[PDB]
């Protein structure tokens, strides 16, 4: 409801990890399926 | 393949878990 | 400050996450299904991997007339059997 | 005071119209030699067999060139990385045929410019300044080293160093694209972000400061007379400039701290150009741009071209045409 | 005077997180549609029917190779409106015909207008001189000359730049091979303005940061500045001596220094724009006539200029059949230009 | 104390809403095979 | 022996993970330091022993 | 290949080399927790 | 939280490690923990390579950089560099990984639990950066340690199996070195050689006897120097030449490491003795020369007289003269005539490449090797598509020589930048103006005008 209950450093850490996961997936896709040259 | 991801999940969480545990216990961060 | 609630307040509040823990995955799953059901191909008219060429054809279906371009595209599409 | 002490005091003196200093002691003769040789060669040097195939290329004004086409031409492929000073040649005519001036000039120049960097450190110290202007100058300097020394080392010949001329520079770029696909290399891409970005922020800062100049003059005089050299007060209103730019985008996308702002102005082009230089320096050892040739394939296995493949056709044109008499075997391996 | 117009003006000019303004009415939808159009195209939309290329994430392209490509050469300079005579209201066909290209170019142009109007509007509200907008005239001249005037001079929108990373790289290489664009003195002035601007950015930031006054106790010196302070945060006098002794000359007037920082990159970009206007008509700086007469007569005469032309000829012959599919080029192997072995 | 639905809220969602949808779509694409 | 090997190695990995999290937490935690310290000694000695056990048993399974 | 007795740890071995990078990121998690003071 | 914020320490979070300059215990921790990270990487990366290692494929086809380092030392390989036993690689990997736990343990302890400063705890381990003698003593300890390391290489070569020798008579093989070069004219001779073409400074070292003897010299020099620095204190002239502070010493080391990085770049690019082509792939020069060899062999089999064949330019199509007359391969590879490699040397006579040997003595293994090297040239894209820039996707290859060279050029360059940064800063701080100009004491204001 009001700001502060979930510490910003946790939000940042989880957000950032999410970014890493999704970009990681996109790099995986460069080597498999469409666009992989195989 | 799922195994690799599981490993990096546990390993990857180890670092933030230490900070979290210390924060909760008011440790010397 | 210009009056709006500070972002740092918002994204650290419980209610924000009660809302967005639902709305964010829901949007993500909707986009997934847009691709996974094949709807995207039909909406934008993008070729599936088996629809760039007919079996023995090796020439691009290039649009060559301005005002009957639409019908040309349709003819190209029919020729994929 | 003895003569050596007096000499030292003059060399390191803060009162000389142009600072000399110990780095300057090496810088001055080396730059003078490169400059004088460059001018004489650019005007009067005969053709140079750049590719070591007895096919001399004319670079000087007197031998049929204008300002755009003229160059001092790289030393012969037959020489490779061998050191070729005047005294290694049987004669000056030989020295010139083989491209000796190129080596004399680039070596004296790289040494002299390195010393120019050192000298920036040194004067900063004599004046009680902070020391890092020289770090900013490391970015263009590293770039010079990349095209004149590192690329030749990696490829095995000063014949592949950048020619000292306008069209020769273009030649270097086109062959580089054929051989390394530099446009698709992320370090060159960071380089471009660095120079486009540098120009953008240059214009932006120029415009914001100019926009917030405090009124000190009348309409019939240049507003520049509103600033006096060494006045203690700032000449523009940073609070107003920030009010403006902050509302142009949003408040927290604008700098309110002049120091952070100026550090940003330094760091953005310097870092980007560092990567430009590292690009050339690593493509020197043939770690090349991204290769997506035939990356996209349909269900049967037909190649579906992307823009990458069109780039590839362009690069093939460059490759098959460059140095048209110098390759005897199917692969261009340096 | 407090009618609906003035009430609206009040609301439009509220001091909120994202300022709107009258200019916002033009700027926000147009910028949004341009960006959204690009993201939409590069994610989902092909270039198979206009170029014979895959161009979207959906087909397997990556961030470097995706694009919203130009329409087929047969479209000419059609506005290619969705309700126009080519697509006839059909959204799918419109995408297949390259309608997103003109969608993005046109909404992009009107959005740039909106943004420059925003610069004027805000400057006026805040009470500053409008040099930021003026400086923005250079981005405008580049966009209009490259994405509009240039293809308008050529056969069709097909030859405009396609909106994509690799697509733009292709544009550069096309200009080298066909226009000898590096030879053009307007491009050269553009280059000097861009590199000179980058130089000025670097040297000015670095100089300020290395002639700071000590205005605090910290070894990290950023906190020792206050936005409201009257004093210069660095010494112009010391900066002047340093540069006078290092380079021979130095700025002494801060107002002139910052004006020059506007002047250099803005003028460079304007000059490049002029060269591109000539290239719209194939009015190139392609050759030096004296060079060609000499080389034609004398098979031992060689310069870097003639060497580059052979590279251009390679580019043209090797890239044209696939880059210009509407021409149906068939160049037999025996006619392709090639040096020994390669 | 604070309003919820503002001009800022609107701009924020006009960007964030399609972004997440597009990210799910591109994610799915990574598992497509010719 | 293979069982003994595999289990000793599993023990080494598990214990390593436990130490990796627990040692810095103990070092930086205000209270319960004596018990913590005893536990860190114990964990260390056991860790060393397990490394030695895996090392020796390696040659009776490979 | 590792010796057969160790084969079950293959997924683990695949992940190990990146761990040092995790230490650099951890410094930022830590600094965020103390407000970058 | 002693000294752990910007207000007390004077340093912002992004320069947080500068807060450690005068806190020797914690700094000791940072250092030991960092060493742990290094050793960790060596072990983990070795196990990763081994897991991904197919013994019948060349190493260089598999993206390996550490296994080559181990094999060069003579572990795990036999004639021609064939892998006969992978167990040594496993051992190196495991032992490094286990050691990294120990180092990390020490590092973490000293960094967050142990005494923050060491001076009150121990006169031996405590230090003042400005204490010149203490600095020279610790420098000495470390010199003795390095010397011991060099001698450990000597011991491997002479008493524990030998080294892989690409040049061994009869074909590459592991060989025991029994007669290391001790003659200082040879050893320091390398040091005085030009770094330009055909000379190549120390990078030209081309036999294991010289490598080993060189390491004997370096071992003894390092131990002697260490003793010297323990037993002495800096002379007047040194005291007057240097800045004596932590940041200054750091800057000196940064310059030294930059230099070493550039050198290692050249070593891995040109040298094929201590970086055997069997393990690292052919050098750029090597692969170019190999192409020339390959087509000479093909065309001569077809009946060509390769000695007299005139190319389009007038130079020999296959063979020509170097600027000093030696017979060398033609085409663009004329640039690479300084190349030397065991597959090529048997065709070399006093005047260079010998036409009689070329006509009669080329063996099938030479043809094979030249074909292999020609088709594994160190060219390839960032996404590891092997070959020239215009090559199509098919071959997953970028030479380890390229990976090593490029990485170490980048690192050496940024380390030069770091040297400039920290050297300039150390000067400014020692003199007292690293935080900016004193408004009431601006030096330029007391100087006469330039005009
Ligand atoms: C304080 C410091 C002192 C400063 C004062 C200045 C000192 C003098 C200036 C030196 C400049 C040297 C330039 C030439 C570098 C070069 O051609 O280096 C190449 C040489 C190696 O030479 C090669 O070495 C080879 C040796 O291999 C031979 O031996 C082998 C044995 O296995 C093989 O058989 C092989 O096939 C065979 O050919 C051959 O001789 C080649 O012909 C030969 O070209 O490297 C080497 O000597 C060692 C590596 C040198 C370092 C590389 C320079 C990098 C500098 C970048 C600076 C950036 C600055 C940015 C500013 C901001
Ligand atoms: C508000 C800013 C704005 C601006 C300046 C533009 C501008 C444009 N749009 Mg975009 N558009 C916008 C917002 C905007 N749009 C929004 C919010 C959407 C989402 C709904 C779109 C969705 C969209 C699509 C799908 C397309 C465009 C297209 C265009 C282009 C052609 C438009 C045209 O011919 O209109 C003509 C109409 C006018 C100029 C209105 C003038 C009104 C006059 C002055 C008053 C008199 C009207 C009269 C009384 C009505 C009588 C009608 C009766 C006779 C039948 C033009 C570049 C086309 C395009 O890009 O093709 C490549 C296109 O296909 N737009
Ligand atoms: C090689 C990487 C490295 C290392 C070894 C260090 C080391 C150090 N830093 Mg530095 N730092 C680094 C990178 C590094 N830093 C980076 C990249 C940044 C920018 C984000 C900083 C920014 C920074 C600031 C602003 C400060 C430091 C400080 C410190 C010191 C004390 C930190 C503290 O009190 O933590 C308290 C932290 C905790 C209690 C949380 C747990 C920390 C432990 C060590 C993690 C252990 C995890 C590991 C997996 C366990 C294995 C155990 C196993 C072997 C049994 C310490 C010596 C501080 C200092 O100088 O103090 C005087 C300080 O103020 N650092
Ligand atoms: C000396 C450094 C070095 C070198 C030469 C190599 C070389 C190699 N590695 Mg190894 N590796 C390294 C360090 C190194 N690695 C580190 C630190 C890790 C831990 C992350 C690993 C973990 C690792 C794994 C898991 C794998 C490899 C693999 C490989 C091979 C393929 C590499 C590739 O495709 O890169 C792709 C290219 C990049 C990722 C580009 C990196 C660009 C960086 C970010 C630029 C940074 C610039 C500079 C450092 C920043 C300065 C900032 C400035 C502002 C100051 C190649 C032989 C692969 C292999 O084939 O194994 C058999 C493989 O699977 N490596
Ligand atoms: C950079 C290396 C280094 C240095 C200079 C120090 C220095 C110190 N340590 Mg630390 N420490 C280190 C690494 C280091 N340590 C490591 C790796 C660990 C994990 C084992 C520790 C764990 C540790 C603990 C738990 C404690 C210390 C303590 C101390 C202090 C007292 C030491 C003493 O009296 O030993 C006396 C010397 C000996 C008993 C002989 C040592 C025999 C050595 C180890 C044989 C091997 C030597 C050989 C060269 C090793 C080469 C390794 C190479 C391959 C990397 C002293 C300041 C104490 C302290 O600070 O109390 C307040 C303390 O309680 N250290
Ligand atoms: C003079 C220093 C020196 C040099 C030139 C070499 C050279 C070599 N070493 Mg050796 N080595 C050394 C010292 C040196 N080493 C030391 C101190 C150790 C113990 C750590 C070793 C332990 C060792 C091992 C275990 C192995 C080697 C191997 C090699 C070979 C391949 C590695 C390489 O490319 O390094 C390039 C070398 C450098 C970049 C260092 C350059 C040093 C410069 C010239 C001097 C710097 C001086 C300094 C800045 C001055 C201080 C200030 C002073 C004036 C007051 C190569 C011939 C490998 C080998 O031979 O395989 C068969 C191998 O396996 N070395
Ligand atoms: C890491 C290794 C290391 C470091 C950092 C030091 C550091 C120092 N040494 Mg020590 N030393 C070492 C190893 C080291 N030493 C070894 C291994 C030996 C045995 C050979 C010695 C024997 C020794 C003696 C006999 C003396 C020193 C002295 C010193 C002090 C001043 C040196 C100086 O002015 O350098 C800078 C060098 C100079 C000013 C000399 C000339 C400079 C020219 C430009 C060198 C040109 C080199 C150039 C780059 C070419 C490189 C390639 C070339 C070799 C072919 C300084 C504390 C002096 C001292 O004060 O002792 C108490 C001193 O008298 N050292
Ligand atoms: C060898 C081995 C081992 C080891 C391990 C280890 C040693 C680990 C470590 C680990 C770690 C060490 C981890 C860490 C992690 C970290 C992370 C995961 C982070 C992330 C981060 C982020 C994401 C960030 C974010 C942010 C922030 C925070 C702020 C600013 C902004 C940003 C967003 C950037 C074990 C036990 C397994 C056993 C077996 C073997
Ligand atoms: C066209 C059209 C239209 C419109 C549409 C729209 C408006 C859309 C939008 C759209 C959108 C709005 C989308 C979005 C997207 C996004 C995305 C897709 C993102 C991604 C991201 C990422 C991927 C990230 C990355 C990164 C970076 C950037 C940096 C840092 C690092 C990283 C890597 C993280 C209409 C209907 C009107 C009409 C018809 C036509
Ligand atoms: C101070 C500090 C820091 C840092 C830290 C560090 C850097 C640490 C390190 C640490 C370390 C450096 C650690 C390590 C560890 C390791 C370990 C724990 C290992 C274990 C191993 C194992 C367990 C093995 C196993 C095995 C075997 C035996 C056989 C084969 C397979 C396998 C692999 C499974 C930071 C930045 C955070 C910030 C704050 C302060
Ligand atoms: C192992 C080996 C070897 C050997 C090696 C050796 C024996 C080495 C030596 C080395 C050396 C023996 C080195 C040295 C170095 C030195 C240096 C690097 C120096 C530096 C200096 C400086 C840096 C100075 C500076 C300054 C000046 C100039 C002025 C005044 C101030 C000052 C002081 C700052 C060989 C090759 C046989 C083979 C392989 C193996
Ligand atoms: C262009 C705007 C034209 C406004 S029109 C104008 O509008 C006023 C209210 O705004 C009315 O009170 C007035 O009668 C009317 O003439
Ligand atoms: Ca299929
Ligand atoms: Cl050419
Ligand atoms: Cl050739
Ligand atoms: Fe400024
Ligand atoms: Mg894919």
């Amino acid at each position: 409801s009001e700001g502060g209950r979930i510490p910003l450093w946790i939000v940042a850490t989880v957000a950032g990890m999410g970014v890493i996961v999704i970009v990681g997936l996109f790099f995986y896709g460069a080597y498999a399926g469409l666009g992989s040259s195989l | 393949v799922i195994a690799q991801l599981t490993m990096i999940a546990m390993i990857g969480i180890a670092g933030p878990m230490i900070i979290f545990l210390l924060a909760v216990r008011r440790g010397n961060l | 400050t210009t009056g709006e609630r500070p972002f740092s307040d918002i994204i650290t509040s419980v209610r924000y996450w009660v809302i967005h823990s639902i709305t964010i995955p829901a949007l993500f799953i909707a986009g997934w299904l847009f691709v996974s059901t094949g709807l995207a191909y039909d909406v934008f008219g993008t070729p599936r991997p088996d629809s760039y060429y007919a079996q023995e054809q090796r020439s691009i279906p290039l649009v060559t007339d301005r005002f009957e371009a639409k019908q040309q595209v349709e003819t190209f599409l029919e020729q994929l059997k | 005071a003895n003569l050596w002490e007096r000499f030292c005091n003059w060399v390191t003196s803060t009162d000389n119209r142009l600072y000399v200093g110990w780095f300057g002691v090496i810088m001055i003769p080396t730059l003078l030699a490169a400059t004088i040789c460059f001018v004489i060669a650019f005007i009067a040097a005969p053709p140079v067999d750049i590719d070591g195939i007895r096919e001399p290329v004319s670079g000087s004004l007197l031998y049929g060139n204008n300002i755009i086409t003229g160059a001092v031409v790289p030393s012969s492929n037959a020489i490779g990385l061998h050191f070729y000073p005047i005294w290694e040649a049987a004669s000056l005519d030989e020295w010139l045929y083989n491209g000796g001036p190129y080596q004399l000039i680039i070596f004296h120049f790289l040494l002299g410019a390195s010393c120019y960097m050192g000298r920036q450190w040194e004067l900063s110290y004599r004046l009680g300044m902070r020391p890092w202007i020289c770090v900013a100058y490391s970015a263009p300097l590293a770039s010079a080293f990349a095209v004149f020394l590192i690329y030749p080392i990696g490829q095995g010949s000063f014949s592949d160093g950048m020619p000292l001329g306008i069209s020769g520079t273009f030649n270097f770029m086109i062959v580089f694209q054929a051989e390394h696909n530099i446009l698709m290399h992320p370090f060159h891409q960071l380089g471009v972000a660095g120079v486009f970005g540098g120009a953008l922020f240059c214009a932006m800062h120029g415009s914001l400061v100019t926009s917030s100049l405090i009124r000190e003059t009348t309409e019939t005089e240049s507003a520049n007379y509103g600033y006096k050299f060494g006045q203690e007060e700032e000449t523009y209103n940073i609070v107003a400039a920030h009010g403006y730019f902050g509302r142009l985008i949003f408040q927290y996308a604008s700098f309110n701290n002049s120091r952070s702002l100026h550090f940003f102005l330094a760091a953005w082009p310097v870092v980007g150009v560092w990567f430009a230089a590292l690009g050339i320096s690593t493509m020197a050892f043939n770690l090349n741009g991204f290769n997506f040739n035939h990356s996209v394939i349909d269900a049967k296995g037909n190649v579906i071209n992307t823009w990458a493949d069109i780039i590839n056709r362009a690069n093939l044109g460059m490759e098959v045409m460059h140095e048209r008499n110098a390759h005897n075997f199917p692969l261009d391996l340096a | 005077e407090r009618g609906w117009f003035d009430i609206l003006d009040d609301w439009l000019k509220r001091d909120r997180f994202v300022f709107v303004g009258w200019s916002g009415i033009l700027l926000f939808p147009c910028a949004y549609l341009a960006l959204g159009g690009w993201l939409t195209g590069t994610t989902f939309v092909t270039s198979w029917y206009t170029h014979g290329l895959a161009s979207s994430y959906l087909e397997g392209c990556n961030f470097l190779t995706v694009a919203v490509s130009t329409p087929a050469n047969s479209m000419g300079h059609s506005l290619l409106l969705l309700w126009g005579p080519e697509a006839q209201g059909d959204f799918t066909r419109w995408c297949q015909l390259g309608g997103l290209w003109t969608f993005i170019a046109l909404h992009g142009a009107f959005g740039l207008i909106g943004f420059m109007l925003r610069q004027f509007e805000i400057a006026r509200l805040v009470g500053v001189r409008p040099y930021n907008a003026i400086a923005f005239s250079a981005p405008i001249a580049v966009f209009v000359s490259v994405f509009l005037i240039y293809p308008l001079g050529q056969s069709s929108w097909f030859f405009a730049p396609s909106f994509g990373v690799a697509a733009i790289f292709r544009f550069l290489l096309f200009f080298q091979g066909f226009h000898n664009w590096t030879l053009n003195p307007f491009h050269m002035m553009g280059v000097a303005g861009v590199l000179g601007g980058a130089l000025l950015c670097a040297i000015h930031g670095a100089t300020v940061e290395n002639t700071l006054f000590q205005d605090g106790e910290g070894a990290s010196t950023f906190r020792a500045f206050n936005p409201t302070q009257a004093e210069e945060t660095y010494s112009m006098v010391t900066a002047n001596r340093f540069w006078s002794q290092i380079f021979g000359i130095a700025f002494s007037n801060k107002r002139w220094l910052h004006f020059f920082m506007l002047f250099v990159p803005v003028t460079g970009l304007w000059m490049s724009a002029i060269g591109v206007v000539g290239l719209a008509l194939n009015l190139r700086s392609y050759d030096f006539i004296s060079q060609e007469i000499r080389a034609a007569e004398d098979p031992e005469f060689e310069t870097f200029y003639t060497k580059n032309l052979l590279l251009n000829e390679g580019i043209r012959a090797w890239m044209a059949p696939q880059d210009q599919p509407h021409e149906n080029f068939v160049f037999p192997e025996e006619v392709l230009p090639r040096g020994n072995a390669l | 104390s604070y309003p919820i639905f503002t001009v800022r809220w609107v701009a924020v969602h006009t960007l964030a809403v399609p972004t997440i949808f597009f990210l799910g779509a591109i994610a799915a694409m990574q598992f497509i095979q010719r | 022996m293979t069982i003994l090997f595999q289990l000793a190695l599993a023990a080494l990995v598990i214990l390593s993970f436990v130490m990796v999290i627990g040692v810095p937490v103990a070092y930086a935690s205000p209270q319960d330091w004596d018990r913590s310290k005893q536990l860190i000694f114990l964990g260390s000695g056991l860790w060393i022993a397990l490394v030695l056990v895996v090392g020796v048993l390696n040659f009776f399974v490979v | 290949k590792l010796p057969e007795a160790y084969a079950i740890f293959d997924p683990l071995v695949d992940v190990l080399p990146v761990i040092p990078v995790l230490f650099l990121a951890l410094a930022f998690v830590w600094q965020a927790a103390v407000g970058f003071r | 939280a002693t000294n752990r914020d910007q207000e007390s320490s004077g340093f912002a979070w992004w320069a947080g490690n500068a807060r450690l300059i005068n806190l020797s215990g914690k700094l000791l921790g940072a250092h030991v923990a960092h060493a742990g990270l290094i050793v960790f990487w060596a072990g983990a990366m070795t196990l990763f390579e081994l897991a991904h290692f197919i013994p019948e494929k060349p190493m260089y086809e598999q993206g390996l950089i550490l296994i080559p380092h181990i094999a060069t030392l003579g572990w795990g390989v036999g004639p021609g560099g064939e892998v006969v036993d992978t167990f040594p690689f496993f051992v190196v990997g495991v032992v490094h990984l286990i050691s990294s736990a120990v180092l990390g343990f020490g590092g973490v302890y000293h960094a967050i639990r142990g005494p923050e400063t060491l001076e009150e705890y121990s006169s031996f381990f405590g230090y003042d950066w400005k204490d010149k003698n203490k600095m020279t003593t610790i420098l000495g300890f470390h010199l003795i340690v390095l010397g011991i390391g060099a001698l450990l290489l000597v011991a491997k070569a002479m008493f524990f199996g030998g080294l892989y020798d690409t040049w061994a008579p009869g074909g590459g093989d592991v060989r025991v070195i029994t007669n290391p070069t001790l003659d200082p004219r040879v050893i320091f001779g390398y040091l005085l050689k030009s770094p330009f073409g055909g000379e190549g400074w120390i990078v030209s070292v081309n036999n294991l006897e010289d490598v080993v003897g060189g390491h004997i010299w370096i071992g003894l020099i390092c131990i002697a120097g260490g003793i010297w620095h323990i037993l002495t204190t800096p002379f007047g002239w040194a005291r007057r030449a240097f800045i004596w502070s932590g940041e200054a010493y750091l800057s000196y080391s940064l310059g030294a490491l930059s230099m070493m990085g550039f050198i290692a770049t050249c070593f891995v690019w040109f040298n094929n003795t201590v970086y055997p082509s069997e393990f690292y792939g052919p050098t750029g020069p090597e692969a170019s020369q190999a192409q020339a060899m390959t087509f000479l062999i093909r065309d001569q089999k077809l009946g060509a007289n390769v000695g007299s064949a005139q190319g389009p330019t007038g130079l020999g199509k296959y063979l020509m003269r170097s600027p000093t007359g030696e017979i060398i391969f033609g085409g663009e590879t004329m640039r690479f005539w300084d190349f030397r490699g065991p597959w090529l040397e048997p065709l070399r006579g006093p005047n260079g490449l010998d036409l009689n040997k070329i006509k009669n003595d080329i063996q099938p293994w030479q043809e094979r090797r030249a074909a292999e090297y020609m088709t594994h040239a160190p060219l390839g894209s960032l996404n590891s598509v092997g070959g020239v820039a215009t090559e199509i996707n098919s071959v997953n290859f970028v030479s380890p020589r390229s990976w090593l060279a490029t990485s170490h050029f980048v690192l050496a360059f940024f380390f030069l930048v770091g040297h400039l940064w920290h050297a300039g800063r150390a000067r400014a701080a020692a003199a007292g103006f690293e935080k900016g100009i004193d408004r009431e004491s601006e030096p330029v204001l007391s100087m006469p005008s330039l005009d």
